[PDB]
């Protein structure tokens, strides 16, 4: 259970857009990671996310595994829209 | 004027830190550990504060509670008597507030030193920090490093600001 | 000669028998206490006998000598990891510190006024009960319990002094 | 080939120790205490590891997270800046893995160190220890003694093996009652 | 939410009284303050209470804020009368 | 809640059995003890159990006190049998 | 105006202590030990002081020597870099002067805290203490307790004055 | 019958240790450091001792000098007041005597702990150890380890006796060269 | 394989061979170093061998394992008095700290600029010389020598940085 | 080699008269003690002296042993005169 | 006791120079100061010296106070000329 | 300064002799070594000496360097004889 996106954030995914993302992932029991340029990090945490340096025009992949697999993913997708990070 | 606030005023690394939180959270016990680590106790439970000026607030303990700590289980202990003059201080200006909030799967806490929440005490905005009380958390160490980091930022070393600056460069570079 | 469940640590020259249901963390707390400079006498099983009308002595069964069992790590030898300074053959038991899991229903001495005691072969050993709650560093508290205990016996009772000053304060406040 | 693991790499008593556990267990906070006790921080949150031998894993932090710790409540702190060069190290070979699992009535733990638990990292089966996160548990002290005991066993001092040996002599000698 | 009392107990509100008062107030979720001559303290805690030095003939005010505000003041009032502390 | 067993394990109650044995005890609220020649210990813990050096031909007594004492008894009796320790 | 004095200004227990003594006595090395004990370094070797007012003197290090200590044998070391922000402080008001005098079978030193010798710095009389440098003397411990005792006396705990008072009673009693 | 001895009584690791040496050696200063390390002060300068058994001496300070230390340069300090109750003790039985003698080219010392040196105090021949006062010697550390070693030997761990035993096996085994 | 006179202590992961005439206090200093958390490898007699073109390894003869000889106390076993944390089987020698009695005639690096070295089987081991003088806590200094040594290798050379700033200061002062 | 005296010091031998005495004794290699009411202390040191509480009308005994036995004694005698402590 | 010099060395009084200067001044009992634009430091020590930042064309003043005042300034002057530092 | 001896002590150079032996060496300025089968140590110290396990029938070599090397040699030779250690 995963979903790919293309960051459109004119300023990539820094502190603000990072916290929101991990805060959304942290509402689910499922395990959710974020893949960028090969490296994969735990989405519930965060120095992890920011460390990726996800910039505009980046293609990232969010994935989850657990009871709420699809849930976590559906909320992360909505978060990518609310904060206009990409799709 | 002089108001009585609820918490523990400890002198950490020269800074006045007012530890606040619901009774039961462990304020005294944490403070007790802090004096053993070399910090100074000003007031326990009841902290009498007054405004010294437009930017300064001073806290001190009512004579009756001087040098005292009440620890659930042990009762009343005198830190001056158990640790010497190095454990106590008559008073101090309050520079930071570290609030111990009981951690719940909802409550939020800034995972960045960016959070600049503040708290008013007699028209004086005192910087405030909120740390979660959760198992496996040594509260003393955290409150202590909060003072340390606070002092470091004022000396011109803001890890948060530096990181965000570098994070940005990384992102620019990443735009291959 | 009877076996008691708990951990016997010698803190600041005082024998302190830490008690509490398995799982509370008696060994782990003791492990921290030896690192702080205190000495371990017995872990889990404490063999005690009455030395006299006013003295209980505790020691560990040869087989458990110098040993601590820590959930996760297993068995560790404090003499081997910290040297002779971490262990002691035995000691007279002077204070009991009971770790009781915290529940909204229970209460604890908030005033040292407590006069609790536990019988160990006709001998009444003073007893102190501290609550196990999050954000509580048990080692520090047990340690200061010994410290305060020793201080009171040297003639420094913060509790008694405070109560004395509080009455003075009230007699006065009455204007 | 560098893979990125979630956890905290700390050099304790000369041993590279990877602290793992679910986000929220308190890995950063525990590590912060460990550097104050004189141990060294290698990587926080994101640990970039690669294989060196058929029996050796090396971990290091991405340049961007160098010397950094994120502590819920305080935010980002720089241990090199707050504690000096003695608090940080560029990298280290991973020798032990201490997993923090939050304690629950149903779970069981290694009451004995006879455990031979292990975890793979590029073919290298690194030793693994699991300690429970429960109230009144000072995690730093425990992780620290885990390294200490680990090092002691490798120097030829296995309290567990010694005890079992003595327990058998006792049991033998006892069936004469 | 409040209830002002007149301290009757000759003994005054010393250790024992305070212990039973604070002990009661603690059983509740709501916050609980105590005011004596302007000075206001946390009735859950105690050095704070004992510090006021409330003597016989004192007029104190107990107040609560929270779901159980009322249960808290009823319980406290009951203690004031129960331990013959005030009214 | 009290049941006396006769240890038939050829290797006595050593590390492994002592383990499985106290894990079973641990699963119950009631307090569970173990006596072997006067000396009696807490069955929920373990150094104590192993420290008794219970050998083959030993007569031990397991006891418990609690809402689920008799359940604890059965589970222990079952483990004793299950682990071919005693009758 | 700003004058350059010779010594090491360290912040001990919140107090500014200016350690003076002939070069070779070990000022830096002692200071190095003091920062490891949790105290803060302000200036090494060259201490730039100026008068803040009729009773206050402030010391600080020339930018170029900031955070630095020169230790015979090792050379130049940066305490901020080796111990973190907790080891250094930008400046401090000078409260006490502990002069390390090389011990000689003649030189005298007050075997009582009664000795109230003082030293002028820009018309400001700074209290001065003189300890002897002799084998088996851990200078750090002594300078440190000097600050501790200094602070204790100001909090109202003068062991010397208390002892003399009791000594007198003893003598009166002895007059059977 | 109480006699007054010159020196400093300190409780180190549970052992009453009387530090002696000529006035000027630095007994007070060394003791001050010892209380900071967690040991307890009993008596400074003047130590009032009396016999309790045919094999036991008790020392204590005259009420007037209670909790006090006189340090050349600083003057009189109260350790109870500066460090708390943990720094002082009413009295203690004297178990070991560590004499500080200022080092000189001509003097010889116990390079080995085979020494059986002793000193009388009311018929009781208390054990005695003599350490040299020389530059670069941290007296506190040494006195402290003297107590530590003393206590270790009594618990059955005599490094000296063990070493001599091993030296003989080595020498024996060696004359086959 | 050759025997060198000195004390091999592992400080902050670095092998440090303390050298100096008998009497300077090498063992006593080392004793303090183990109490500070460092590890003892060899006392008095240090058996070294060349592991390779750029590495010397030191260890103690089995007979002296875990031992320290302290003038006055005699022989002590640090493993027995402090635990496994106080000892280590061996280590590669990274730095030499020579204790040279202080004399008005001699001089010492006052700038870390020193580039001294000592040959041990074809290998040039950096060497530092500190003076033994009253009021000098040798342990602290040897310890910070290791600390600074390690710091310089991590890219933090206070000496080099200072000299760089000093020239800047002079080029400027020239007005 | 010793000498007895009778303190005449109207304020006994406190801090001032004590330091002077021990400072005089500290100029000799010989061992010099001071006896008062039975107890004897080292005269080169000083908390020792003061601890005696030597008051007016006291009979003290100074004694010395070494090369400068008589010297130390002759200087201590002169000191008892200069500071008017007794004779 | 004094001797003013004019710094000639292009290199200025950096590490090496200062080392030899201070090293010389140290051999003497007398005190030795160094003044540059009012700033006066201890010529025995050194961070103090190096801190002045004495450049070519600088006018410095060395002064000494003690038995060997003169020997000290002669030695120092000799070094100024010896190491071609000044005159 | 070099003299080779043949150990005739029936018990080899153990604790006691090693002692007297290094004390004699210590009395001289010259540096004094001791060789026994390649391995050579500092004779002024001692763990080293004892660590050689020098037995009866051993051939050892004592050497020294210093203003008083040949004196050191003699004293050592005398102690060797004096202590019936070797020839
Ligand atoms: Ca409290
Ligand atoms: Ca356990
Ligand atoms: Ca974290
Ligand atoms: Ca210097
Ligand atoms: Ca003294
Ligand atoms: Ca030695």
């Amino acid at each position: 259970a995963q979903k790919t996106f293309k960051v459109t954030a004119d300023s990539g995914i820094h502190a603000r857009p990072a916290t929101v993302l991990v805060q959304t992932a942290s509402k689910y029991d499922a395990d959710v990671n974020l893949e960028y340029n090969g490296k994969t990090v735990n989405l519930k945490s965060i120095m992890g996310v920011m460390s990726l340096g996800i910039a505009k025009g980046a293609e990232i992949t969010i994935s989850a595994s657990g009871a709420d697999e699809n849930d976590a993913l559906n909320a992360l997708e909505e978060t990518m829209k609310s904060e206009r990070l990409g799709e | 004027e002089r108001r009585s606030m609820h918490g523990v005023l400890v002198d950490i690394y020269g800074l006045g830190v007012l530890i606040t939180g619901d009774s039961g959270v462990g304020k005294s016990e944490t403070a007790l550990e802090l004096v053993q680590r070399g910090h100074r106790l000003i007031a326990d439970d009841r902290v009498d504060v007054y405004q010294q000026d437009e930017q300064t607030i001073v806290g001190a303990a009512p004579p009756i509670l001087s040098h005292l700590l009440e620890i659930r289980g042990l009762g009343i202990i005198d830190v001056m008597n158990l640790f010497g003059a190095g454990a106590v201080r008559e008073d101090t200006t309050i520079s930071l507030i570290v609030h111990l909030e009981n951690w719940t799967p909802d409550k939020t806490f800034d995972r960045l030193g960016s959070g600049e929440q503040t708290q008013l005490i007699f028209d004086v905005p005192v910087p405030k920090i909120t740390v979660p009380v959760k198992v496996g958390r040594n509260l003393a160490i955290i409150i202590e490093v909060a003072a340390m980091n606070f002092r470091a930022k004022s000396m011109g070393y803001d890890a948060t600001k530096t990181f965000e600056k570098n994070l940005n460069h990384l992102i620019e570079h990443n735009e291959e």
